[PDB]
């Protein structure tokens, strides 16, 4: 064959696959490089612009990753790394054709935001996801120029709120939206501007909204957007009148392809039940910020047999999720928040019984992420003897080093029926009283495993050994103030080269164990990441505040910032 | 199937099952399911999967 290999490659669209099939044959690997769409970087600092833009120059479409996770939980401080300017400015003058720019956790721009605007002109989905540094200036330039922005997604980023005036640079002549999601914006959209925006959308499928749209505005923005598939509400409240319950009703009647709801904050309990002709071709709720008792989210839940992923606050209780689990059969991920963790006072009487009902409940359930102040093995164990086919485990207890309060002893069996049961489990996360036995069960059974997170757990290098002994398909591991050092580390030194990163910050891995395996490693940036000044400025033997290891064809990084060392 | 002669729909059939083909298997089961031989010297068949591996997956 031949230019019929162009088109069977078009055909194929996982990375893995791409990968795969560049390795077949060296006339393989050049059709492919020529006619890949998409790249993946998970890791911004693990190759680089060039190398990109020089393999694979007609790319459409490119997702990156900055900061570790841990950096949600303010581990890595301010001005570490993740600029996302290189990569646009490498592909501004490269990739002429490009589509898609998809962030995750870097450092954007509005210089970013204006090249971006200025430079592509078939430009169309941008997805900031937990970004920071730009402001509603940068949002302005790409209203104003991107005539064939498609997605404005602004997931979960830190925008410096200047004004809502960026919303009103879309031109008259613009219609091609078809999702927008600026629910992390505080400042407050001209609502004229956006009416008008939304009924001139005739695309528009994903509308998610500020909290400063007040509830009563809603009812207009849904008549203008009848075809709307998702929703993502404003402001909840107001005072309670049926001239307004009753617009809303209407209004959301009217939209007969809406599956997916949230938003609802400062929520009024009377203001609900308008979403209930909606509730039963519902697969997405989050109920996240609605602060709205048991058995109002239960009268809720009651009517969406169809119900596929919901997130609560736990203000639901083992009542609400005994409900959920008879109600929702078709339940496939559930996350319970925690409604006021620095209190240790159970405010609200959801314990593990919950997810034991959910996981006898629902025979789909496969995702997990649950917040309680109590557990035990008997709950775990019947847990993973109903999810042979859990695939994601997070479990977060709110005590910490808290063990099983039926027993007193650690939760180590616990998450051994789970790893040891669920063997697709791919991601864990781990807590409650638990001893070196649990990795030792991890390392075992924990085969398919690839994301493991950990935190005062473990009782010496034993643990971690166990884990990057045993874990075949280990890709993150990510650990906080475990008894874990320099022996486990360098004992495994070469399974870091399988694994995109491993992160581990309050924990017993000293300085002079870092530069052994700078050493050992060239391949590895090992970055120790600390505060205190120069790590040569303490003894070799001092546990370093943070260390984050990552392979990479780079070698070292160019924007470290002073308290980044590496080596 | 060849074409000469352009039936676009048909290229889309053989195109879409022999990519069917591929999807999930290794650089070898391809290339034994198929006999192409593999050009590559070891050194340039591994600075290749490093990069695959290491920065685009
Ligand atoms: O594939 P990764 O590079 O490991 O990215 C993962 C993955 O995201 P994607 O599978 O969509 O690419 C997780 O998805 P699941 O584990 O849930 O299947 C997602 O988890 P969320 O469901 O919370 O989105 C998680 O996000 P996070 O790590 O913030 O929990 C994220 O991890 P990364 O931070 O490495 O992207
Ligand atoms: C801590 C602050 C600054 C409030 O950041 C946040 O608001 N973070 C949102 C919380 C996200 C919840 C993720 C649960 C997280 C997880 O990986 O799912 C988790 C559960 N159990 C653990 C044990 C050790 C390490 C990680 C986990």
């Amino acid at each position: 064959p031949e230019e019929v290999l162009e088109h069977v490659f078009s055909f194929i669209q996982l990375d893995k696959d791409r990968n795969s099939v560049s390795l077949v044959c060296k006339s393989w690997y050049e059709i492919e490089r020529w006619c890949r769409r998409k790249v993946f970087i998970g890791n911004c600092y693990a190759v680089s612009p060039a190398t990109v833009i020089r393999r694979f120059p007609k790319v459409r479409s490119v997702e990156l990753k900055g900061k570790p996770h841990f950096a949600d939980f303010n581990l890595v401080p301010d001005g570490w790394g993740g600029y996302v300017y290189p990569w646009i400015e490498a592909m501004s003058s490269s990739y002429t054709w490009l589509e898609e720019i998809r962030l995750k956790r870097m450092v954007v721009t509005d210089d970013c935001l204006e090249l971006i605007a200025k430079s592509f002109k078939n430009f169309k989905v941008l997805v900031l996801s937990s970004c920071e540094g730009f402001s509603t200036d940068g949002l302005a330039a790409i209203a104003a120029t991107c005539r064939n922005l498609k997605e404005l997604d602004l997931r979960e980023s830190d925008v410096d709120d200047v004004s809502g005036h960026w919303l009103s640079h879309f031109p008259d002549t613009y219609t091609s939206l078809v999702s927008l999601n600026i629910s992390c914006l505080a400042s407050e959209v001209s609502f004229s501007a956006l009416e008008r925006l939304v009924t001139r959308c005739p695309n528009l499928k994903s509308l998610k909204l500020n909290r400063a749209v007040p509830l009563e505005k809603l009812a207009t923005l849904l008549q203008r957007a009848p075809q709307l598939e998702e929703l993502g509400t404003g402001g909840y409240t107001a005072e309670v009148r049926p001239d307004v319950y009753s617009g809303l009703s209407v209004a959301l009647s009217g939209c007969k392809e809406l599956r997916c709801l949230s938003g609802f904050w400062d929520a009024v309990p009377a203001y609900l039940p308008a979403v209930y002709s909606v509730c039963s071709r519902l697969t997405t709720l989050n109920l996240s910020y609605a602060t709205v008792q048991s058995y109002d989210l239960v009268k809720l839940l009651c009517q969406c047999p169809k119900l596929q992923r919901l997130w609560v606050l736990d203000y639901i209780e083992d009542a609400g999720l005994e409900v959920l689990a008879s109600t929702c059969k078709d339940l496939r991920e559930l996350r319970v928040f925690p409604s006021e963790p620095f209190v240790m006072e159970p405010n609200v009487a959801l314990t593990e019984q919950g997810l034991v009902s959910v996981s006898m409940g629902c025979p789909k359930l496969e995702s997990v992420l649950y917040f309680c102040r109590q557990m035990t093995n008997a709950a775990l164990i019947t847990i993973a003897r109903n999810r042979p086919n859990m695939t994601r485990f997070r479990l977060c207890i709110i005590e910490p080093k808290a063990p099983d309060y039926l027993t007193l002893e650690p939760l180590d069996i616990g998450f051994g029926a789970i790893v040891e049961h669920c063997k697709d489990l791919r991601r864990l996360s781990l807590s409650g009283l638990l001893t070196d036995k649990v990795f030792e069960y991890i390392g075992t059974y924990a085969k398919k495993m690839e994301m493991l997170s950990v935190a005062f757990a473990g009782d010496s290098d034993l643990g971690m050994h166990h884990v990057l002994s045993g874990c075949d398909s280990l890709r993150k591991l990510e650990i906080r103030d475990c008894p874990f050092g320099d022996k486990a580390l360098l004992a495994n030194a070469s399974k870091l080269e399988t694994m995109r990163s491993l992160w581990m910050s309050s924990c017993s891995v000293s300085f002079g164990a870092c530069k052994l395996l700078g050493q050992k490693m060239p391949k590895l940036n090992v970055e120790v990441i600390d505060e205190r000044g120069a790590p040569d400025s303490r003894p070799e033997s001092c546990p370093v505040e943070r260390v984050f290891i990552y392979r990479t064809v780079a070698g070292p990084r160019f924007d470290m910032p002073g308290f980044v060392w590496n080596m | 199937a060849a074409n000469y002669l352009n039936i676009k729909n048909l290229l889309d059939l053989t195109c879409q099952t022999v990519a069917d083909m591929i999807k999930g298997k290794t650089p070898e089961e391809i290339r034994t399911t198929f006999n192409i031989k593999n050009d590559f010297t070891p050194e340039e068949e591994e600075e290749v999967r490093r990069e695959n591996q290491w920065a685009f997956e």
